């Protein structure tokens, strides 16, 4: 399970670290507290208003799916528990963990 | 000849004589829409039918007495020959203060009890000394102990060595029963219904339901199921005073989940109010007081005293207080100052059959005690020295 | 300018080779090439069987109080109890003999080739 | 929407945290001395003078606050724009605007 | 093992460390080897954060933060790990079974090194 936050950016705020970040659905708008890690991946990833972007939470996996005034503005909820189902083959566990960045070998051979 | 010891608490008052048992009376006045014309005294409530839409007349205000003429009739109705028949001129009184009470306030008791009055014998105390006197008698082998009262204006965590008080470690939480109750009808009035009105029948919701959860974020996804799982979801039947006398929730087996019911019985759903009440006592900041609760307000009395006396305070809590009735409230306490306490010393946390009486007992302790004659200020020596002498003896 | 392959698995699998440490035996009492370019001939064979720490030394000097301040340079029980220092005494015993043991597991291993051999056989 | 400022919000939760420690909400049904304020202003209690009243007061908890939703208190990720009160749904946001944003209802 | 309530090192260079666990059964006080202090810096551990330390070798391992804390900002990319259970020290008597080839795979490349090539190898 993880949670899955999808909407569009209205306001970013970033001051000398503390920030808030605004988002809105077609239902509900938010403003949110940030933390330092969030804060240096939002900043890593240009993020600025009008663009729609869903975060994961953990992770602060952040990917802009287009900007919106183009994709239309999420409905629901902004924050959403997803249940994330993974077959993985033996085979990719093993090249995965045979070394670190051991992952890329399932695309370029070198196994 | 004879001693009274009066705990005159901001809700209740424990008034007994020392060689007699203990009453529990509200110290406050009464006023309802069913009397025209008739104030109720202390534990003249019981005569009322209809406590609905009931007025309180305190005297304590943040749990100190501010108006003074409530507190005089209420006096007046205890001491009179209604209740007990106190023959002033032959009679010593233990009567409790509230912690750091103001030097008018103060003033103003020794005046009353000493010329209004004419006691024989003054003895003006702390409960959490009387508390601490019952603990050591009880325990003649601890050399230290910690005082939680958790009342119904305040809880003050006090520690407490053989006979004296550390007035440094004395940390106060301005959270207590009134601020729970009040809170509980805020919610209810938000949500659900205006009981903004009900402060009696609110109460008694609180007495009745309320539980310190030992896995908050556990009960709180619990109470946000619906169905045969939400175990925690209560339905309670507010009294009407018609037919129902006295407030009861309804059996498990008789729930019905739609709401619904035929018999037209006004039912009060309480599902996450059951352990969010409780939890301003652990966790002030949950509605929006920036304070330490109670656990880790006792870490850190604990803490700024000495190291030597560290472990003995660790290994004598006790919880005293109306606050302290809570089911899991021992428990709760006690999981949280082991996670909080280092790991050599041992954490003991004990929670008395009667925390509401406690200071009375320990009252009536110290006054069956050889040197109680040296602790009380007489109005012989009052006439003279009084004035002072009463602020020298007693450690308040 | 494409973006990249964004590889998504599961997160039990990136903890696939992690074992927790109260699970595992400590591989360093076999490290022979972790040794090379750090350990000496000297130390293995000279300095450590005659330099080692006994039980003895180490409580001896635990035991015993802190050491005189060296001099400058001149130019020419009420509220005891016996649980708690039992328990403390016990912890003290334990810590002692862990930093022993450690000790002696740390320098047991002597080089294949040691530092001095390495330099002599090193040209230019 | 509007926004209010910090002194308004914090206007708001001292009359709210205020409220509850008042004796009754409604009147005297009878409808025909001090206060703690001036037991206060009156002892002239001054900090570090000793252990005393306002030196007894809880300093701030270090577990951070845990937000609680303001309609139904179960937790809130969502913090509304216009007032900073915390929410956790799309019901549960309208009916905060609907009852207690902006104008107190 | 547990939640780190305070990270002080002690000066004469660093002597030692003092550092600070806590469980749900208590709290330990521990005086750290300053070889620890340069582990402790690259797994960027701060109060609050879960960690373990092993006794034998000093490795620090920063196991997330502590759930009590997932409140302090809305929006943090971290993991919150619950307080450990237990006793801040655990002992474990363990059996393992390794083979000769383990020890000469162990044995046939270094391991670590922050030399420019030993990262590069
Ligand atoms: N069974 C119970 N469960 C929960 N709360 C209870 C229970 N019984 C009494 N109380 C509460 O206990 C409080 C009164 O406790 P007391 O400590 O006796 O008050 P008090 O000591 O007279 O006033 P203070 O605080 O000393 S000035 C009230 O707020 C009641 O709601
Ligand atoms: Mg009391
Ligand atoms: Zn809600
Ligand atoms: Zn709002």
């Amino acid at each position: 399970e993880t949670e899955i936050i999808e909407g569009e950016v209205v306001e970013i705020q970033i001051d000398r670290k503390v920030g808030k970040l605004t988002l809105k659905t077609t239902e509900m708008e938010t403003i949110y507290d940030l933390g330092t890690k969030m804060i240096e991946s939002l900043t890593k990833d240009k993020v600025q208003a009008g663009d729609v972007i869903t975060i994961d939470k953990a992770t602060g996996k952040i990917s802009k799916l287009g900007r919106s005034f183009f994709v239309q503005c999420p409905d629901g909820e902004l924050q959403k528990r997803k249940e994330v189902v993974h077959t993985v083959s033996l085979h990719e566990i093993d090249v995965i963990n045979s070394r670190t960045q051991g992952f890329l070998a399932l695309f370029s051979g070198d196994t | 000849m004879t001693t009274l010891v009066l705990d005159n608490g901001a809700y209740n008052a424990k008034i007994g004589y020392s060689h007699e048992n203990v009453s529990v009376i509200p110290n406050c006045q009464f006023r309802s829409k069913t009397a025209r014309l008739k104030t109720f005294t202390a534990n003249q409530i019981d005569e009322i039918k209809d406590p609905s839409g009931l007025f309180y007349i305190l005297p304590f205000q943040k749990g100190y007495l501010v108006n003074w003429d409530v507190q005089r009739q209420v006096w007046d109705y205890l001491f009179g020959k209604e209740m007990y028949q106190v023959d002033f001129l032959d009679t010593n009184i233990i009567i409790t203060e509230p912690y750091f009470n103001f030097t008018s306030i103060q003033e103003s008791m020794n005046e009353i009890l000493f010329e209004e009055y004419q006691f024989q014998a003054v003895l003006r105390v702390n409960a959490g000394a009387l508390s601490a006197h019952r603990y050591f008698r009880d325990n003649p082998s601890e050399l230290c102990c910690i005082i939680v009262d958790s009342g119904y204006s305040f809880t003050h965590i006090v520690p407490y060595c053989r006979s004296k008080k550390k007035k440094e470690a004395i940390i106060r939480i301005n959270v207590g029963g009134k601020l729970l109750t009040n809170h509980l009808k805020e919610i209810i009035s938000y949500r659900q219904l205006h009981v903004m009105d009900e402060t009696h029948v609110i109460n008694q919701v609180k007495e009745d339901v309320c539980y310190v959860s030992q896995d908050f974020y556990r009960d709180m996804d619990i109470a946000k199921l619906k169905g045969e799982e939400n175990t925690v979801m209560i339905d309670y039947v507010l009294p009407d005073f018609s037919t129902i006398k006295k407030g009861f929730c309804k059996p498990r087996e008789e729930m019905v989940l739609s709401g619904k019911y035929k018999s037209g019985e006004q039912i009060l759903r309480l599902a996450n109010e059951r352990f969010a009440v409780p939890e301003i006592l652990f966790n002030p900041s949950d509605i929006g007081i920036q304070e330490m609760g109670i656990p880790e307000a006792i870490v850190y009395s604990i803490q700024n005293l000495p190291e030597e006396m560290q472990p003995h305070f660790f290994k004598n809590i006790v919880l005293t207080g109306g606050n302290s009735l809570f089911p899991g409230f021992r428990d709760r306490v006690y999981s949280e100052v082991r996670c909080l306490t280092p790991t050599d010393y041992d954490v003991s946390v004990v929670l008395p059959e009667n925390p509401i009486t406690y200071a009375w007992e320990g009252g009536k302790l110290i006054s069956e005690n050889d040197d109680f004659e040296d602790m009380v200020v007489t109005r012989e020596d009052y006439e003279e020295n009084g004035h002072s002498v009463c602020e020298e003896k007693f450690d308040i | 300018i494409t973006p990249g392959i964004c590889f998504s698995t599961a997160s039990l699998v990136l903890r696939a080779t992690d074992v927790h440490p109260l699970q595992r035996i400590d591989m360093g009492r076999f490290d022979l090439i972790g040794l090379e370019g750090r350990v000496s001939r000297y130390e293995a064979d000279t300095f450590l069987p005659r330099h080692r720490l006994s039980r003895r030394v180490l409580l001896e000097v635990a035991t015993a109080p802190d050491p005189p301040p060296r001099p400058k340079p001149v130019k020419m029980s009420p509220f005891y109890l016996d649980s708690l220092e039992e328990k403390r005494k016990r912890q003290r015993s334990e810590r002692l003999e862990r930093i022993f043991q450690l000790s002696e597991a740390h320098g047991a291993l002597a080089p294949v080739y040691g530092t001095e051999v390495l330099d002599f056989c090193t040209l230019p | 929407r509007r926004v209010l400022d910090r002194a308004a919000r914090q206007r708001r939760i001292n009359r709210q945290l205020e409220a509850l420690e008042n004796d009754n909400f409604q009147d005297d049904p009878h409808a025909g001395r001090k206060n703690f304020q001036a037991l206060l202003e009156e002892q002239n209690l001054s900090v570090a003078e000793g252990p005393n009243y306002l030196t007894a007061c809880a300093g701030p908890p270090s577990r951070p606050q845990r937000p609680f939703c303001a309609v139904c208190g179960f937790p809130s990720p969502y913090t509304c724009v216009s007032c900073g009160a915390r929410y956790c749904t799309v019901r549960c946001l309208g009916t905060h605007q609907e009852t207690r944003c902006l104008k107190w209802t | 093992e547990g939640e780190v309530t305070e990270l002080t090192p002690c000066e004469t260079t660093i002597s030692h460390v003092i550092i600070g666990l806590k469980t749900a059964k208590g709290t330990k006080q521990l005086k750290l080897d300053p070889s620890i202090f340069e582990s402790l810096q690259k797994e960027r551990v701060e109060a609050g954060d879960v960690i373990y330390i092993e006794a034998n070798s000093g490795a620090v391992k920063r196991q997330g933060r502590c759930d009590t804390y997932a409140t302090e900002f809305d929006l943090e990319a971290e993991e919150y790990v619950p307080l450990p259970k237990g006793d801040v020290h655990k002992k474990k008597e363990i059996i393992q079974d390794v083979t000769l080839h383990d020890l000469d795979v162990a044995n046939a490349r270094p391991q670590g090194g922050q030399d420019i090539l030993s990262m590069m190898g």
